[PDB]
């Protein structure tokens, strides 16, 4: 038994990661995150 | 010359005697017989040889390291009781 | 149990030879002298073992040594011994049985 | 140059010929050390020439510790002779040097990482594992410990000129990656 | 609430990663012969049922040794209250027969 | 949203199903047990790939194709029962789980306590 | 062993211990096997880097990096002892480093949390010390 071995980060880490990225929550949910607009301050 | 020695001589010669009565009155022998015994032996008892219990024994190159336990040395005619000792020897 | 190795002292030869003769000269229970025996090893290893305080210190030149059936045999040439007094001997047997 | 090799360790083996029984050889040699449970053979050892022996319930022994061929020799009859005065229908038979252990000085430091990365296919350098290097010379095979200080060790020879045909050939190499 | 390190966050990470630190805790670390095959025999019927264990400790012999000679005699039954324990099925003749061999 | 999320969410999911158990058996039987304590959270780093490790501040962080994020570190103790008695080892362990995403301007992140010059150094516009 | 190998091949280094504490290799049977591998890749046919990580687990400032890899190359030059392995080399140039600098890590926290041998960095460090001289980069 070791620590590391037993706790595998990357779960979690890329995960969230993955969902954000994908934005798809499961498909159960789908279009969640969408990359901002930065076509005027406004929009 | 050692003193710790004859206590211990003493130790043993009186604790073997009263366990060993069982015995001796079980064999119907005689309670005399086993004072006789006891006289006879500490009469005895009035070469250069150590019996021991031995720990570790190690070696390096040709010297050797021991540690011995629990043991009795006739020293020049001299007896000595020890509960451990150390021997350093060179090996040629 | 018990290792017989302690009946070669001084105190054991000298129970040897007062039984003996209590077998020969007498008439008494031989057997039973056995059983004395076993008492003896018994008695000297644990008086050894919890009335004894001295440390010994043997220094000297290896002669012989060997080693067989748990048993180990070293006669150590001129050597000088230290009780916990300096003593010196030209020829020392030991004989060692495993504590374990 | 100027440096040979010093012969170190001589490693050899003797057929006996005949069955042993071990607690009487241990009980009969005047050196002797058997502990069943540790190790399955009497260690045997002689003080001229210096070396020590393995002996087997089969016949077979092992013969170390000799600086020469000859003592190696001298010292496998010697512990044949034992063997037979305690008894046994035992003969000099079959023997054979096993391996050569020799070492020199070639008096300079060397660039062990250099010499790792030039000769690649034949070296091994772990230093945080070992601080020598480990060179594998195809011929003769030989292997040596090469060391920043300039120590060399040269071990696997059958016969003694692979030891000195092995430096003779690594000699110019240590010197092309010398550091003073 | 929730605590923030505040560290200059390479101890952290370094303690995260593979460190060159380990263990500092512990979870999950995970007679001949000829007389004492007699004298088992003795045993054997003085006792239907025995083991390796009390064998190996009468005869002080590994219990390797001790459970071939007992498949000889012996039988194992491995079902019951008695599992793991072996059964038999003259014995001076035996003895002597030890003694001989 | 977010910083109530960090600050009570994280704890209180790690609390309410954090402890587990192992059960052993022999013929004594035995247990096995970890909990879960109070959980850390970072200010976001990042893992180079030689392993050197440094502060992220976002405008690199854009830049380099990263992932802003903070680490997060759980406090372990593991026990052990023999049933229940009890021995285990415990404090000294702090641990690694993962990496959480950080929206900028939020507690978390170093923007939000930066005033304008400040913004300005590390060039995010006010 | 592959492992090692790709972090090797990738330029990035990480020490022997520290896979060690990934998985339990047993050591010398490790070495073996890395050789034996390493040998089938050819025929198939450098400690510096180790310098910066190390600083990281100090979280130690640039310049004090970069010192440090000035000490390592000078001190790999000047030889004696011919580092006795890199990790001793790696976390002795350090401490020097350090101890140039007013930052305390003191010496047993760097022992224990780089897991290097106190009595090591000290006799590391006095040797070093006698070449103080010539390890200056400004």
């Amino acid at each position: 038994f070791n620590m590391k071995l037993a706790i595998n980060a990357k779960t979690i880490t890329s995960g969230l990661k993955y969902a954000l990225a994908t934005g798809n929550w499961g498909s159960s949910r789908a279009g969640v995150s969408q990359v901002l607009n930065r076509y005027t301050y406004s929009s | 010359s050692n003193a710790e020695a004859s206590r211990v001589y003493e130790i043993i010669v009186e604790s073997v005697v009263n366990e060993v009565r069982e015995d001796f009155e079980n064999a119907g022998i005689d309670e005399q017989t086993l004072q006789d015994l006891k006289n006879i032996w500490q009469k005895k008892l009035t070469e250069n040889l150590m019996l021991c219990l031995y720990d570790k024994v190690t070696r390096t190159k040709a010297r050797w390291k021991c540690s011995l336990k629990d043991g009795v040395v006739t020293i020049n005619r001299n007896d000595y009781t020890f509960q451990k000792a150390q021997v350093e020897a060179e090996w040629v | 149990g018990y290792y017989e190795l302690y009946r070669r002292s001084t105190i054991g030869n000298s129970l040897v030879d007062a039984l003996d003769t209590l077998i020969s000269d007498g008439r008494i229970e031989a057997s039973l002298a056995m059983r004395v025996l076993e008492t003896f090893d018994k008695v000297v290893a644990e008086t050894l073992k919890d009335n004894t305080q001295s440390k010994l210190t043997v220094k000297g030149n290896l002669d012989t040594y060997g080693f067989c059936d748990d048993v180990w045999t070293f006669i150590v040439k001129n050597c000088q011994v230290t009780v916990e007094s300096v003593i010196s001997v030209d020829k020392l047997r030991i004989v060692a049985c495993n504590s374990k | 140059s100027g440096i040979v090799p010093t012969l170190q360790n001589i490693v050899a083996t003797v057929t006996l010929g005949c069955r042993l029984d071990l607690k009487t050889v241990a009980l009969h040699a005047r050196n002797a050390e058997y502990n069943p449970k540790r190790f399955a053979a009497v260690i045997m050892r002689i003080r001229e020439p210096k070396t020590t022996a393995l002996i087997f319930a089969s016949g077979k022994m092992v013969v170390t510790g000799a600086k020469s061929e000859d003592d190696s020799k001298l010292a496998s009859r010697k512990y044949a002779r034992i063997i037979q005065k305690i008894g046994f229908a035992a003969k000099f038979t079959d023997f054979k040097i096993q391996n050569i252990v020799g070492s020199c000085d070639v008096k300079f430091p060397i660039r062990l990482e250099g010499l790792a990365f030039s000769h690649g296919t034949f070296s091994s350098y772990e230093p945080e594992l070992f601080p020598g290097l480990i060179y594998r010379m195809v011929k003769p095979k030989i292997v040596l410990l090469i060391f920043v200080s300039g120590k060399i060790v040269l071990t696997g020879a059958k016969q003694r000129e692979e030891i000195y045909q092995a430096f003779e050939a690594i000699y110019p190499v240590l010197s092309e990656f010398r550091k003073m | 609430r929730i605590t923030t390190l505040d560290e200059t966050v390479g101890v952290t990470m370094s303690h995260t990663g593979m460190s060159m630190r380990s263990d500092n805790s512990n979870f999950l670390k995970v007679m001949p012969k000829k007389e004492i095959l007699d004298y088992l025999f003795k045993l054997f019927d003085e006792y239907d049922y025995w083991s390796l264990k009390g064998l190996k400790e009468r005869t002080r012999q590994p219990e390797a040794h001790l459970k071939e000679c007992l498949d000889k005699v012996a039988t194992l039954v491995k079902k019951g209250p008695y599992a793991f324990k072996y059964t038999l099925r003259k014995e001076e003749e035996r003895k002597a027969t030890l003694g001989e061999l | 949203s977010f910083n109530q999320f960090v600050d009570y969410t994280l704890q209180d999911i790690i609390c309410e199903d954090s402890t587990l158990i192992l059960e052993q058996l022999a013929q004594i039987s035995r247990k096995y047990e970890i909990s879960f304590g109070k959980i850390y959270v970072t200010k976001p780093m990042v893992n180079e790939s030689d392993g050197v490790t440094h502060a992220l501040y976002p405008q690199e962080a854009r830049l380099r194709n990263l992932t802003y994020s903070s680490g997060l570190f759980v406090d372990v103790k593991k026990r052990t029962y023999e049933l229940k008695y009890e021995l285990a080892e415990e404090s000294e362990g702090k641990v690694f789980i993962g990496r959480l995403p950080i929206m900028l301007r939020s507690k978390n992140c170093y923007l939000s306590e930066a005033t304008e010059s400040d913004l300005y150094k590390l060039k995010e516009c006010p | 062993a592959s492992i090692l190998i790709g972090c090797r091949r990738a330029e990035v280094a990480r020490t022997f211990k520290e896979i060690q504490s990934l998985i339990h290799v047993k050591t010398k049977e490790f070495g073996k096997t890395l050789n034996i591998m390493k040998n089938i890749l050819r025929g198939k046919s450098q400690n510096l880097t180790y310098i910066p990580r190390f600083c990281s687990h100090l979280g130690l400032p640039m310049q004090v990096t970069t010192s440090a890899e000035y000490t390592a190359k000078k001190c790999k030059e000047i030889k004696e002892i011919a580092g006795k392995s890199p990790i001793t080399i790696a976390v002795v140039s350090i401490y020097l480093n350090i101890l140039l600098f007013q930052i305390p890590i003191t010496a047993a926290k760097v022992g224990q949390t780089l897991q290097v041998t106190e009595g090591t960095i000290k006799s590391g460090y006095k040797i070093l010390y006698e070449h103080r001289d010539k390890l200056v980069d400004p």
